[PDB]
């Protein structure tokens, strides 16, 4: 079957660069193939299709070439729009076959995450249930990863998180994760601790509390 | 040996959507008109849709008419029911029911039926959310944790607005309850602390819910 491999993963620009993304088929697709462009909860747009025919409306800085296996779409002259995911996608008579998608960001100074640990509150605790929140603030670029630690025991599948688009005004992300035990089993455990890594950190921050002062 | 299988089915909150299917073993569907069928907790059954050969007529009970459709796919063998819109009294077991069999008149009784979907319409469209602190300790961090809520969404403000500087609310999560949780978050010069109020406004206009929560340390 047919794989369509896109590069880079992830593309950092600043606004008015001309920048390529690629996509490579496993097999000659001659040009049935794709670009759409995707903003974050919103449907993919078309751009471009037959490797390289805009859609009409689809600005002409937009253009695709390629033929067989390789195919490029380039932008030229990024503007703050155009900071999205794209996909490649090749389409055939019955199926069709995405690349992983490019996320083409601001680019920006790598930033370690500031890292805060929340006890959950007394109030909520009298509930039933305990929220521990552990914010990564103001990081770049955008991977990172949380650990929960109880006790010193690695917890697993028991934490949610989410993250921010990049700032308006500094280009960073912010994550915010949260680890939710009942009451009872929050009551059993004394040391609550946040472990982060990232790029920009030389080794992982941890910051913790102890239950109840 | 013929059957039927509805799929599909659960837990609804009144305005929500929700679509059934029916396959069956045994008998081809294309040659009868398909029909839905509820019981509702009082004991009754109540007739709900009808489909009829090549989907020629489609006709539906009137307290769902508008609401709810139904399809048939001749080829692979379904009934398809889409409940839209849906209301507390639409809470019921449904079953498809095949009109006619082998024996087969221009008007036949519903000779075979599924055993059975249960689903359930809770009577609350919405449900405001509980607010908790997210209390601080160069510069400090703090927030408010906005917790079970639906639907989406809901809006965090800072003392009233004044404040909009180092402020992040995040997307919101789906918990596996089925509710909505978001945290909103703000650094502040830590020095501020013993001086300075922090109020999250957290504003909820489905539920009509308005929560202003003080964060202190
Ligand atoms: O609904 C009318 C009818 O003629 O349609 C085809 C079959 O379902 C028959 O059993 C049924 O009586």
């Amino acid at each position: 079957a047919v794989v369509m491999t896109q590069s880079p993963s992830t593309l950092s620009a600043s606004v008015g660069d001309t920048i390529t993304i690629t996509c490579r088929a496993s097999q000659s697709i001659e040009t049935w193939l794709a670009w759409y462009q995707q903003k974050p909860g919103k449907a993919p747009k078309l751009l471009i299709y037959k490797a390289s025919t805009l859609k009409t409306g689809v600005p002409s800085r937009f253009s695709g070439s390629g033929s067989g296996t390789e195919f490029t779409l380039t932008i030229s002259g990024l503007q703050f729009d155009d900071f999205a995911t794209y996909h490649c996608q090749h389409y055939a008579g019955y199926s069709a076959t995405f690349g992983q998608g490019t996320r083409v960001e601001i680019k920006r100074t790598v930033a370690a995450p500031s890292v805060f640990i929340f006890p959950p509150s007394d109030e909520q605790l009298k509930s039933g249930t305990a929220s521990v929140v552990c914010l990564l603030n103001n990081f770049y670029p955008r991977e990172a990863k949380v650990q929960w630690k109880v006790d010193n025991a690695l917890q697993s599948g028991n934490s949610q998180e989410s993250v921010t688009e990049q700032d308006s005004k500094d280009s960073t992300y912010s994550l915010s994760s949260t680890l939710t035990l009942s009451k009872a089993d929050y009551e059993k455990h004394k040391v609550y601790a946040c472990e982060v890594t990232h790029q920009g950190l030389s080794s992982p921050v941890t910051k913790s509390f102890n239950r109840g002062e | 040996e013929v059957q039927l299988v509805e799929s599909g089915g659960g837990l609804v909150k009144a305005g929500g959507s929700l679509i059934l299917s029916c396959g069956v073993s045994n008998f081809r569907i294309s040659a009868h008109t398909m029909n839905w069928v509820r019981r509702v907790p009082g004991g009754g059954l109540e007739w709900v849709a009808s489909i009829s050969t090549s989907s020629t007529y489609r006709d539906y009970a009137d307290a769902v008419k508008g609401r709810f459709t139904v399809s048939r796919d001749d080829l692979e063998d379904f009934v398809y029911l889409q409940m839209h819109k849906m209301r507390v009294e639409d809470t019921a077991i449904y079953y498809c029911a095949r009109k006619g069999s082998d024996r087969l008149s221009d008007n036949d009784p519903f000779d075979a039926w599924g055993p059975g979907t249960v689903v359930t319409v809770s009577p609350a469209s919405t449900k405001g959310p509980s607010v908790f602190p997210l209390a601080p300790s160069g510069t400090a961090a703090l927030g408010c944790l906005v917790k079970d809520y639906f639907p989406e969404p809901v809006t965090v403000s800072w003392n009233s607005g004044a404040l909009t500087s180092g402020v992040h609310t995040f997307p919101a999560v789906l918990q596996s309850s089925g509710l909505y949780s978001l945290s909103s978050v703000v650094t502040v010069p830590s020095s501020s602390l013993g001086t300075q109020t922090y109020i999250c406004n957290v504003n909820h206009k489905p539920s009509n819910t308005k929560v202003d929560k003080k964060v202190e340390p």
